[PDB]
DNA sequence: TTTTTTTTTTTTTTTTTTTTTTTTTT
């Protein structure tokens, strides 16, 4: 009824002119949507990752509270903030197949969240995982998994040490249950024998902290530069 | 494409392929419903004379096909149907795509990956045939998944070459599977 | 149509001079054939035993912070480590068909994981089954186990009974959970009592110990040479 | 006969850690 270009023309009747088809053979369109299809799949891994964090766990691994947490607005008062502030610079930057832990203990309000959020909002641009989470939320999803078969604590605990970085929060306390013991010399064993790193967050000394962590933990803690950088400052809020 | 809400690199690209796939004139679509393996085996015949030698065929959910011979026995229907459609393409010297549902057992087995059993009827063609090749996507039964926008192709049977599991990737958007340069399998 | 010889020429027109058949017959044929076929079976076992633990676990065997892990890195102090370096080889030496465990004891930072590891490195290429392991990470399998029907703890107690060399990590702490401690005596119960050997690793004393390990298990560990050695260091890690 | 899909009723076989408040008597 109808040929090639007559047919091409009733439909320019639509389309309007300069109109490069970008293919013009076939040889072309093939590689054209192997590209487009590597991208799509790179995209594709990047999201249901990200789902996978967001089903394992709660909580997207920073939170809204430590989201706008760079460097940048860490305000300077006093040399100890550079000798943190430029070591968490150094430690990002030499991350990478880096084990390299590392224990930020001071009093509370002081930034120690921050920086290592700061740490975190960086690794996400580098394309890595997180999670700042506390110990407590931890028990909990164990406690939690418990209810349902759907879901177990080894699963859990695959999830944690398939983390590329995490860090444990709120460890300074007494609590004085085997089964967080249990728990939280786990985790850095399988990660520190997995060959991957972690950095907890305290407001303990080293031997205050050393009966609590086991003496295993602390020995597979303290690895190359083990960044025992510790605040000895006062609170930030209260200025 | 149904709506006409697009832009100018859609409809370039869309020239772009029509423009390429009018060049060639080599796909022949036949919109007849309740064909017979007569039928097919003629208008194929047809088409090979003409234009050279066929290379692939397609043949959209088989169960359709009939012969009213054997309309009376169901099981038979669809062993004529295979043997018509190997012969056929054991005739031209091409391969023969047919598709085919799948029964409903898969579903009471919590599992969801369909085995060579569950073809639709007769199971003739898990025994006429050098290729089977399932499809299963997780998304579907799964919304708890984190495996979407992925779709793997768990192969059944090969006379001729290996059983594997193929993972690609859905895009129903558009209508496409891809590659997906991913992780292991 | 075709012979012998024609065919062969044109054999040959693929494929090019000195391309000898080394059968030439009808028997040898067979023979280097079932010579290949029990060749291939040791690999096939061997991929299926190894495959069990990476398959349903991760990374079964030594973990990547043991495994760069040759005798010879070993530092030299003292003649504490001339003892476990030395009782080390000759425990390898006469591994096989030799019903000898070994309990090592003391505080970590010593050298009982970097030892074990060798050890398992060696029986390894010796053609051994080896898995460094937490007795943590053994329970979280059991109670991942518990979830799904496929699989079972029977399997998996079998499997690790199917080991060469089964070894324990961090049994130390005093855990006294009832199916933490049937899991514990059963799993050599089942290897003992089948003519098969392991070891263990912890900080206590014998005494202290028994009570974990039950006098049943400590006296059915203590055949041939029960391989006490005892590391009484400082750790490494703090020099 | 033998295949196949469909619904409906019967039996049988398979199951761990957690956290608390107690509250004694020294
Ligand atoms: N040097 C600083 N510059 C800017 N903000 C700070 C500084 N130190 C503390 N803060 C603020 O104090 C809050 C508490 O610090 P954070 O590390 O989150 O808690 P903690 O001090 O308990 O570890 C943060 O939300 C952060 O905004
Ligand atoms: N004799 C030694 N020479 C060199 N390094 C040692 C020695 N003993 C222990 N180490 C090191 O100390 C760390 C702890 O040793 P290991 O036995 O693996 O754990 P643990 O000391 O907790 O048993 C390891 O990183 C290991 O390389």
């Amino acid at each position: 009824m109808k040929n090639v270009g007559d047919l091409m023309q009733r439909l320019q009747k639509m389309m309007p002119a300069h109109i490069k088809p970008a293919f013009k053979t076939g040889e072309e369109l093939l590689a054209w949507q192997k590209e487009q299809g590597a991208i799509r799949s790179a995209a594709l891994e990047r999201e249901n990752r990200a789902m996978k964090m967001q089903r394992t766990f709660n909580r997207s691994g920073i939170r809204p509270l430590h989201q706008n947490c760079s460097f940048e607005n860490y305000r300077v008062e006093c040399e100890g903030q550079m000798n943190a502030l430029s070591k968490a610079r150094q430690y990002v930057e030499e991350f990478d197949g880096n084990i390299a832990s590392f224990i930020f203990s001071g009093k509370p309000g002081t930034g120690k969240n921050h920086l290592a959020a700061a740490i975190c909002n960086e690794l996400l641009l580098r394309g890595k995982s997180v999670l700042i989470i506390t110990v407590a939320d931890i028990m909990s999803a164990m406690k939690d998994t418990f209810r349902n078969s759907g879901t177990s604590e080894e699963q859990l605990l695959n999830d944690l040490s398939n983390v590329d970085l995490l860090v444990i929060d709120e460890i300074g306390v007494q609590t004085e249950s085997k089964y967080e013991k249990v728990i939280i010399n786990q985790i850095v064993d399988r990660r520190s024998s997995s060959k991957r790193p972690t950095g907890m967050l305290t407001n303990s000394n080293m031997e205050e902290m050393t009966k609590l962590l086991g003496e295993r933990v602390m020995d597979r803690m303290r690895l190359g530069n083990s960044l025992w950088v510790i605040f000895n400052w006062d609170s930030y809020r209260s200025r | 494409i149904r709506t006409g809400q697009l832009d100018d690199e859609d409809w370039a690209r869309i020239s772009g392929t029509m423009g390429i796939l009018l060049e060639k004139r080599n796909i022949y679509i036949d919109d007849s419903s309740g064909l017979t393996p007569t039928e097919v085996r003629s208008r194929a015949r047809r088409i090979a004379r003409e234009h050279g030698g066929i290379g692939l065929i397609m043949i959209d959910y088989l169960q359709l096909m009939r012969v009213p011979a054997l309309s009376d026995n169901r099981t038979l229907e669809i062993a004529e149907i295979s043997r018509s459609l190997k012969a056929l393409a054991k005739e031209l010297n091409v391969p023969v795509v047919a598709l085919s549902q799948l029964n409903r057992s898969l579903e009471q087995r919590a599992d969801k990956r369909p085995v060579n059993s569950d073809l639709r009827e007769s199971g003739s063609i898990e025994q006429d045939a050098d290729l089977i090749m399932f499809i299963y996507r997780d998304e579907v039964y799964h919304e708890n998944s984190d495996l979407k926008g992925i779709a793997e192709i768990i192969i059944g049977k090969q006379r001729n070459g290996p059983i594997g599991t193929v993972r690609l990737t859905f895009n129903g958007q558009w209508s496409r599977f891809d590659n997906y340069a991913g992780p292991q399998y």
